[PDB]
């Protein structure tokens, strides 16, 4: 098949900046691709036909450009709606392969709240214990949450889970889940996640104590 | 306009056969020279499976999925499904059923641009061999360690439920402003937990009650809770019996 | 293989891409047609339509060239479609199509089905003005059973005072007779015994069906003579497709390209010219990359419109050995290889560009230099340069030495 | 080396050669003339000599070619020596020399003294009867003290709406001054102080000596403009031969045929056009076959008058680094190499033709095709098959990566 | 330098024939070269220049032709007044080389009238015998003379004389010196001289005795 | 018209000095822009030694006698002169003296066709250390083996004599019919000798007398020699005293 190769795989930028995003093609297609814009939860819509037509509705701050192997997709005007998952399409032979997808951010600087929250004792009773480390509105989505133990390093029992950017604030919202048993839960004193973020010069350390209410 | 919508069982046990719908509104599939499937797995770009011609029974698939997928008619009922076959967890992806336009200039060459200009608005097909089970949601108290610049939060945790999807409401909808609804995240029992808290001012606590509404419709699950800070008092009151 | 394009108007700028190209090479005269668009080829706006006539001579090489001695434009370049070529006594007969409404092909139901064909002098003089180009009128096309009929292919033949274009003829789909038992589907069992009948036509269900032939002009029909459609016979029958009948060794010889299932090479010689008796060569090994559905080498009866024009000339008729330039790709139009070749296998080839080279139309005129059989193989070739497509002409001689 | 002699009509039959060529290459627009004789180069009846000016294009292998669109011959081809072309603004004026009483240079003192230009479009038009050839009149010759005036030389330069063609002076030789004291005698014996003087006309008692120059031709004189020859500075000064200058890299160079003793290539950045002042490059390495006394890289002040003419085109000005084809041989005029060289050494070299092939006159026009530097280099190379001369030319990319 | 050779060296016709003259270069001269008739005894005189020129008075029977590296001669009506010697120069480079000379006969066969001399008295009283063999009025030129010494072959002792082609019947004559010895005459009785000569049959042989008169 | 005149000695020992000189009559070595020097030994084909231009004082040699020729001038006399240098027997040869002509076209190729229009009648330089010496004419009697078909012929043999040339005429030149002057070869000894025979019919033996006058200039001989037929009778008259 004909490997279409984005790049960048994601970029961040703020409103009105120019984004220029590229679509090389491993096989050598003349002008057959297509550029589709996948908003968060929605259907892809198509954007450029034949790597070089706007199409009907979509602004003129989108473009396309390039034939052969390198394609090219810019946007003009940066906007707030023009935040979503850009892929490109190839129709010049079957079977047609997309682009891995670039997805575009805001480009604006935030701190974020660190929150830690301690088990329910009905969760308690539940049968496993699973502690909450919460961040609120940071800026950028790559930051680091090392779940440290009685300051000794656990691995391999956290789960993250990073919500997509919302459109009021332009932040992010982290929550790492730290999955444990109880015997675990009594064998351990010091509940402790560290925040090392881009915003924080200093990497910022929230945690509770289970005999300390 | 022709409008499409998929239909489909949203969880499929490894080592089965998908079975996806694609009804097709507005327009009969007689026209539309052909019609596809277009999946895209979680995290990952989308990838094309096969279309279907609509007036003919002739199909094509991707390579990759050659000899598994299987894409059948039904013109009586307007509709185009999906039949793949011996799914792994690597199947798990969001269906789109998508309207193939071919764009022909200089008739003299039949090589026409392809893309899809009407896309249906896609299903979550998870492979996985977890049962369906109600959501366990466990609350997220608020501690004198939850606090950072006078701004306490507080939500609840929602843990082993399946399959897809879960709608976690606050005071029946009401509380909008803080609201983080966290993706779900799958766990080494196969059952997915999601969090879920808001951000509301330290001297708001104690005063306003926060309840978290989970609505699980594949089991038919309702769960509701209020939210209080972890008591502090009532535990160090031992009597000395003289 | 030899470059030898040099000498034509087809090098425009970075940003115009030549399009739908034309070679039709008789008695030593040659002709050339191509759309210069802006921008894309497909959605470019249309600059101008050369249409010019000259001579293939020889260099100081021993290489033929061509040399166009007159050139005619088009007033409109976006109404112009689909021309065709003829040459006739010292005169050089093209054959287009007049069209308002888009491509004849494409929206073909609101097209007009209105002719122009345009005579040029191979030899033009100093003061013809009427000699030169005489714009001759069309005003009665006797079609028959077929809706509309539009030339349809780069080159044609004559015999004494009569032309024949090759063609295609629009057939409205509830005419056209076909028996679904007449459909080759023993072989493969992913073809329905009606796949035949609908892959006819552009669409399945389009209003149209193409069905490929001639436009006999008899020139000896007054002042105003009149194209006459001649369909083609119904043995091995695909759809209509830009065609070629060229006079090679004394017979015409009638390629019809593939653009169905039928992706095997489609030429062979000509029993009778009226009807058009096309007794195809039963080839095996040459065909044509199809993009999706009907790649290189598939004779399953399959629902299709795809495909490249690739012509072959007969070189040799006692061995049937014939030359041309086609894409050795299955799916994509890449890799342009000058093959010479029986019905059975390919006795040698020549690659002309990369094995990565996009290419396109690729149309093939072979003749005799002193005796010796060259072939000037114009191909579409995809510049990686400066990103467009521009015919390349090519000069190769067959070796008389192994 | 690639062959595109097949670019202009250079290839006759058996029994005419090719003689006295041009070549002069500006912006694109090329120019040729030449004197087909019958027979012997010699003493064969001149035929015809076409004058005809064109344009630079590229193929599909990107290799620049001729194409002449526009094409003059006088009347009486035995009448007109020497012509020299120089492009201005989309008009392209050949000057050349009238003379009755055979070559001037031969028979200078008998000659008219009268030249003849004609101007040449490079862009004809349909009916451009006064546009495309109006051979203009030269009624007003401003010689100064030279008694007669010829263009000696392929190509000049325009410098906005002033023409310069290579030119030479008849100057009396009673009148010429010379101190003898500066002729270079000092490294070898076998040269005599006054050998320099004497070796300075075709004959050491001619009455005439030729004194190369140029010939401002100034279009803002009104409707007559009047010819001013520029005499060249007395510096490494020796015979009138067949200059050229051209406009490499933004500053004029001159370079300046060894048809005398100072067999070195004599050639160099112009300092200044009037007076001409040329700051010769002290090259050591690239000279050219002289005949029987004054032989390759031969600079002892001798009395000869032999050699040949092989420019060298500057390609490179920050390094000095220029190119042309030369004859690898000491006397005999053959194997034309066409050399890269600096200064002081040859940087690489490529052999147009076999060790013994006779050539003679080239002319070497380099210049850009997309930012590549090209070079068409004209050469008179004999052609052992038809045994006589014809100018074959050779595109020659000069490479970026040794 | 360049090598001028020619081809035939010596050649014989009639009066009327055509005889082609070639002469081959080392290396390849374009034109430049130059044709002389050098008469016996004669400076030589220019016939034809650059190869194909025929010079002023020379007759038109002479006709040069050949470019490169063959050039040709050619005599087309043969005249009584042009056997003499040959000769090619070239001019395009020094030195000038001639070639080696072609020499042109007349073809008339005559056979010769064999005579001996027997050597005088007062030669035999100076010291030394010369025996003179007489051969007049023979064709070709070219023969084979061998000094027959009491029916013993004679060989280091001889010298050749053969005239140039006379005008008057275009024969030839010939003449062998038997340099000898009083002593060495004496020593011997008969001293004869054999001949061979395509227009002889059979060698004749002319001889004579020491003790006859 | 130019006419030219060699000059120098007909006799050089071998190793020195060889000396000629080319007078110029009707013309001045001013013009003609190149005065050349040719030699053709006996036997051989001509071959080119050098030229002068006559205006200048260049010159140019043969490369095979580059190292030993040398070509002066005279505008004074209007003459040039030869010197070939350590002379060994191969250049004995007849020295010519030409006007080198040029033969221009387009005189934008200096590259003239190079040949020699006017020739000088030539003169024969032999190199050999023998001295000048007369020539000793003996006479070839005619003898009964002398006749052949009523033919019998007679003549003179000259011998021992340098240089060349000697003419031998016949009765102060009378007869004139039958001459053949032999030519001269070299002994081993280094003087000339040839033979001059005339065929006359036998019937006239005995009452036409035949005379050779042969005439050696350069050593100032005459020698004039009768031809009468060998007396046999004279020597078997021996007188028996009884």
């Amino acid at each position: 098949d004909i490997q279409m190769t984005q790049s960048p795989s994601s970029l961040s930028a703020s409103v009105g900046d120019r984004v220029t995003i590229t679509c090389r093609a491993s096989q050598g297609i003349i002008d057959y691709l297509s550029w589709y814009q996948q908003k968060p939860g929605k259907a892809p819509k198509l954007l450029i036909s034949t790597a070089s037509n706007l199409e009907s509705g979509v602004p003129s701050r989108f473009s396309g450009s390039g034939s052969g192997t390198e394609f090219t997709l810019t946007i003009s005007s940066l906007q707030p709606e023009d935040f979503a998952t850009y892929s490109c399409l190839q129709g010049y032979t079957t079977p047609y392969t997309f682009g891995q997808g670039t997805k575009v951010e805001i480009k604006t600087v935030a701190a974020p709240s660190v929150f830690i929250f301690p088990p329910s004792d009905e969760q308690l009773k539940s049968g496993t214990a699973s502690v909450v480390c919460l961040l609120n509105n940071f800026y950028p989505r790559e930051a680091k949450v090392q779940w440290k133990v009685d300051n000794a390093l656990q691995s391999g029992n956290s789960q993250e889970s990073v919500t997509e950017q919302d459109s009021k604030d332009s932040t992010y919202s982290l929550s790492s889940t730290l999955t444990l048993s109880k015997a675990d839960y009594e064998k351990h004193k010091v509940y402790a996640c560290e925040v090392t973020h881009q915003g924080l010069s200093s990497p910022v350390t929230k945690s509770f104590n289970r005999g300390e209410c | 306009q022709v409008q499409l919508q998929e239909s489909g069982p949203g969880v499929v046990k490894p080592s089965e056969t998908l079975s996806l719908t694609c009804a097709v509104s507005g327009g009969s599939i007689s026209d539309t020279y052909r019609w596809s499937w277009i999946r895209q797995p979680p995290g990952k770009g989308l990838e094309w499976i096969g279309y279907i011609y609509g007036s003919a029974t002739s199909t094509y698939y991707n390579p990759s999925l050659s000899s598994r997928v299987t894409i059948s008619k039904d013109m009586s009922k307007n509709q185009f499904s999906l039949n793949l076959n011996s799914v792994t967890a690597a199947d798990t992806a969001v269906y789109y059923c998508a309207r193939d336009y071919q764009y022909y200039y200089s008739g003299s060459y039949p090589t026409p641009h392809n893309w899809f200009d009407v896309w249906g608005p896609g299903v979550l097909v998870t492979v996985s061999s977890a049962s369906t089970k109600g959501p366990s949601v466990f609350p997220l108290a608020p501690s004198s360690k939850s606090t950072s610049g006078g701004t306490a939060a507080l939500g609840c945790l929602v843990k082993d439920y399946f399959p897809e999807p879960v709608t976690v409401s606050w005071n029946s909808g009401a509380l909008t402003s803080g609201v983080h609804t966290f993706p779900a995240v799958l766990q080494s029992s196969g059952l997915y937990s999601l969090s879920s808290v808001v951000t509301v001012p330290s001297s708001g606590l104690g005063t306003q009650t926060y309840i978290c509404n989970v609505n699980h419709k594949p089991s038919n699950t309702k769960v509701d809770k209020k939210v209080e800070p972890k008591s502090c008092d009532k535990t160090h009151h031992h009597h000395h019996h003289h | 293989p030899k470059l030898i394009s040099y000498t034509l108007p087809v090098v425009g700028q970075s940003g115009t891409c030549i399009t739908d190209p034309l070679l039709a090479m008789d008695e030593g005269y040659f002709a050339y047609s191509h759309l210069e668009r802006i921008g894309s080829c497909s959605r470019g706006v249309s600059k101008q339509r050369i249409i010019g006539v000259g001579e293939v001579l020889d260099r100081g090489d021993e290489v033929p060239s061509l040399f166009m001695t007159n050139v005619w434009t088009p007033p409109n370049p976006n109404t112009v479609y689909h021309c065709s070529a003829v040459y006739n006594n010292e005169f050089y007969y093209v054959l287009c199509a007049v069209s308002t409404v888009g491509d004849p092909i494409l929206n073909s139901t609101y097209w007009s089905g209105s002719l122009m064909m345009t005579r040029l002098a191979v030899k033009p003089k100093s003061n013809g003005g009427g000699y030169n180009q005489h714009q001759l009128a069309l005003r009665s096309i006797e079609k028959g059973r077929y809706d509309k009929v539009m030339p349809y292919g780069p080159s044609g033949i004559k015999q004494g005072d009569t032309l024949y274009f090759p063609a295609v003829g629009f057939l409205v789909r509830t005419e056209f007779k076909y028996n679904d038992s007449n459909c080759p589907i023993t072989k493969c069992q992913y073809s329905k015994p009606e796949n035949c009948r609908l892959s006819m036509g552009i669409r399945p269900n389009s209003h149209y069906i193409l069905r490929s032939g001639l436009l006999k002009y008899n020139l000896s029909d007054g002042e105003n003579p009149k194209v006459v459609f001649i369909e083609i016979s119904d043995q091995r029958l695909s759809i209509g497709s830009p065609s070629k009948i060229y006079d090679s060794l004394g017979q015409p010889v009638f390629y019809q390209a593939s653009f169905s299932w039928d992706t095997m090479i489609k030429f062979g010689d000509v029993l009778t010219v009226n009807p058009l008796v096309v007794n195809w060569r039963n080839n095996t090994v040459i065909s044509r990359p199809g993009q999706s559905q009907c790649p290189r080498f598939n004779t399953c009866p399959e629902i299709c419109w795809e495909g490249v024009y690739n012509d072959a000339f007969l070189i040799d008729r006692i061995n049937w050995i014939s030359a041309g330039v086609f894409l050795d790709s299955n799916q994509t139009a890449e890799n342009p290889v000058f093959t010479v070749f029986k019905d059975n296998e390919i006795l040698y080839r020549a690659q002309l560009a990369s094995e990565d080279t996009n290419a396109q139309k690729t149309i093939t005129n072979c003749f005799l230099l002193k005796n010796k059989i060259w072939c000037i193989s114009l191909v579409e070739i995809y510049d990686t340069g400066d990103n467009v497509i521009r015919p390349k002409l090519f000069a190769v001689k067959i070796p008389e030495q192994c």
